[PDB]
């Protein structure tokens, strides 16, 4: 309930400079791919997908 | 010749080890 | 027939080769 | 059993086939 009520004070005022800036810094940060853990991960993707299917489904 | 045969074998093995620890990681 | 394993060969030498350069960058 | 041996070769010239186009760029 505390928390509930300490978000009563208002927002701030905005101006485009700092949340623009924000957003911005979500630029390049390091083009840091991993082909191991994505292509383990699209493995897993494409097996939830098959046995998701097979499961809502006579198969 | 059937010895060369086994070269071959371990040509191919090797080739696939070398070529699996290359493309594992970036 | 037997001359493919020569061609074996002279492929295996052509991949390790680019297993190399590719290990290059 | 060499007839399964040319099949080997014919996959080897395919592998040499691919292993040319993947190499084309890097």
């Amino acid at each position: 309930e505390l928390l509930c009520i300490m978000r009563l004070w208002g927002h701030p005022m905005l101006t485009a400079s700092q949340a623009a800036g924000k957003v911005r810094e979500s630029m390049c940060a390091g083009k840091v791919l991993d082909f191991p853990t994505i292509m383990k991960t699209l493995a897993f993707f494409h097996t939830i997908l098959i046995n998701g299917y097979r499961r809502k489904h006579h198969g | 010749s059937q010895s060369l045969i086994q070269t071959i074998k371990n040509d191919i093995v090797g080739l696939k080890a070398g070529m699996a620890t290359l493309e594992g990681m970036i």
